[PDB]
């Protein structure tokens, strides 16, 4: 399969990066997606999470209250709205598929190659 | 919240030589584990799931192992293309966490 | 849509459109909901799975068995047949994966799953049973199989019946339909030597004490 | 008349037509009680209700 | 065997499968001492084997 992340570059503090992700090569609909955080210092973090049919959604506590998650069926495609924007939320962004619809059972099988978000 | 340790951080060997690294949990987290390999410019890839279950593509040189709190992954005996940053990840709760990443060395 | 519950439980093709609910009050099928069982044969205990399914808390899919990483063995690819056509192709169920002989043998077959996460897990999995004993040299192999499926409250031993049956969707042959519920903490299995099709997708669910299915074409 | 949350429709095989004519059975008797108490609770109130409005009046 | 019910109406078909006592009338009844039946249609699959015991 693959995932194509989307948006991305270098931002001031403050204000907001949108970032989605491209689906193709399975049905979309039938699966929970999340996105993965790679931060330079802290090897591998952990922002949302979104179900299946867009029904419930999990954030870190970190992002939670800022960052909101939505997905769109229809167009195979998930979107990352980075709102409230600040310096340590620099990190190369992925998006990735579940195996699952209900976040509760799963596996992270597959992630996209991810894109660069910078806040300076 | 349930965070992975993992040690050494980093881990030097020469080819053929055996290479293990070893991670545990803060709680009892069963098998609930993904091993990943990160290759430098790529994304992790995922090489063994449920704590021991080999992924399809990934050599026989790859194995895992534990239970509970502690945990083990090795690469067999060492070769060139094995260079990358493992990473432990557990799926036991909300949040999934993962662990510190160990840097593998070949020389 | 135009499914029923047995098209969208095992995953007839044509019912790969339908999204997934992650709760639902009823089941609603139209009198028009033909996409049922494409490869002809007994669907045990349906009304039961019907009733079970009718009304549900919580519902979600996950992969069970990995197609490829959990049968290195045997072939899963060639698991196909016209009586489940998608787009033109010969096809199969989406939930489940046919296993065939790789190369010229087929290996015992021993696998297990843990529930150890917390919902009933609803296994579905079905037996073959061939025509003629060139499609059970062509498919399996050995001659003389069995399949073997367990839990902690079930154990069936099956044994495939080779005859030639009146044609229904152009097959000679059958394919029965069996599941089971296995509960948080249990462990499923399966055995065989042979005609078993296997799980490749499992669902974990919470049921609404129960409700009913309406048949009808008004909108929702 | 307070009821509770019920579903009436229950689904049978072709085997199983003994247990299928029960549930009409079972329809069919509560069907017959209610529409005949029913009309009676009507028939009997209406004559009721006319003759208390007449009662007050007199 | 085979019947093809395309006259209209339903067709109700019974038969009967013996369960010989001992291996002895199995021989002198059927000859083959390890037998089966099967039976279908559209809607019926069935594949019988006999019982032989003394009852
Ligand atoms: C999905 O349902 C349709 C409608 O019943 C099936 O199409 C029929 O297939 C039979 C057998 O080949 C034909 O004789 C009919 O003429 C077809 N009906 C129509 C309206 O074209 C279809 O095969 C089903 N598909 C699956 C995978 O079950």
């Amino acid at each position: 399969v693959q995932l194509l992340e989307s948006g991305g570059g270098l931002v001031q503090p403050g204000g907001s990066l949108s970032l989605s992700c491209a689906a193709s090569g399975f049905t979309f609909s039938s699966f929970a997606m999340s996105w993965v955080r790679q931060a330079p210092v802290k090897g591998l973090e952990w922002v949302s999470m979104i179900s299946a049919g867009g029904g419930n959604t999990y954030y870190a506590d970190s992002v939670k209250g800022r960052f909101t998650i939505s997905r769109d069926n229809s167009k195979s495609t998930l979107y990352l709205q980075m709102s409230s924007l600040t310096a340590e939320d620099t990190a190369v962004y992925y998006c990735a598929k579940s195996d699952s619809s209900g976040f509760q059972y799963g596996r992270r099988e597959f992630w996209g190659q991810g894109t660069l978000v910078t806040v300076s | 919240d349930i965070q992975m340790t993992q040690s050494p951080s980093s881990l030097s060997a020469f080819v053929g030589d055996r290479v293990t690294i070893a991670c545990q949990a803060s709680q009892d987290i069963r098998i609930h584990l993904n091993w990943y390999q990160q290759k430098p410019g790529k994304a992790p890839k995922l090489l063994i799931y449920d704590a021991s279950n080999l992924e399809a593509g990934v050599p026989s040189r790859f194995s895992g192992s534990g239970s509970g709190t502690d945990f083990t992954f090795t690469i067999s005996s060492l070769q060139p293309e094995d260079i990358a940053t493992y990473y432990c990840q557990h799926y036991h709760n909300l949040p999934r966490t993962f662990g510190g990443g160990t840097k593998v060395e070949i020389k | 849509g135009k499914c029923n519950i047995a098209g969208w439980i095992l995953g007839n093709p044509e019912c790969e459109s339908l999204s997934t609910a992650s709760s639902w009050s009823y089941i609603v099928e139209t009198p028009s909901s033909d996409n049922g069982t494409c490869y002809p044969g007994d669907f045990i205990d349906y009304e039961e799975l019907r009733e079970q399914l009718s009304s549900v808390s919580s519902f979600e899919r996950f992969e069970i068995f990995p197609k490829t990483s959990s049968w290195p063995n045997h072939d899963s690819n060639k698991g196909v047949t016209a009586a489940c056509p998608h787009a033109g192709a010969k096809s199969f169920y989406k939930n489940l994966i046919w296993l065939v002989k790789k190369g010229n043998s087929y290996p015992k077959l021993s696998k297990s799953y843990i529930n150890d996460k917390g919902k009933e897990v609803l296994v579905l999995w079905g037996i073959h049973h061939p025509s003629t004993s060139a499609d059970q040299q062509s498919l399996y192999q050995n001659a003389d199989t069995y399949v073997f499926v367990g839990s902690s409250r079930y154990s069936k031993k099956f044994k495939p019946e080779i005859a030639i049956r009146p044609k229904v969707r152009d097959q000679e042959g059958r394919m029965n339909y069996y599941w089971t519920l296995v509960e948080p903490g249990d462990k499923i299995t399966f055995e065989a030597t042979g005609n078993l099709v296997v799980p490749r997708y499992a669902f974990a669910m919470e049921r609404n004490a129960g409700s009913g299915i309406i048949i009808s074409d008004t909108p929702v | 008349m307070n009821t509770q949350f019920t579903a009436v429709g229950k689904e049978f095989n072709h085997l199983e037509k003994r247990i299928e004519n029960l549930n009409k059975k079972v329809d069919d008797g509560f069907l017959d009680i209610w529409t005949y108490n029913a009309e009676l609770l009507v028939l009997l109130e209406n004559e009721r209700t006319l003759d208390y409005h007449d009662s007050n009046v007199k």
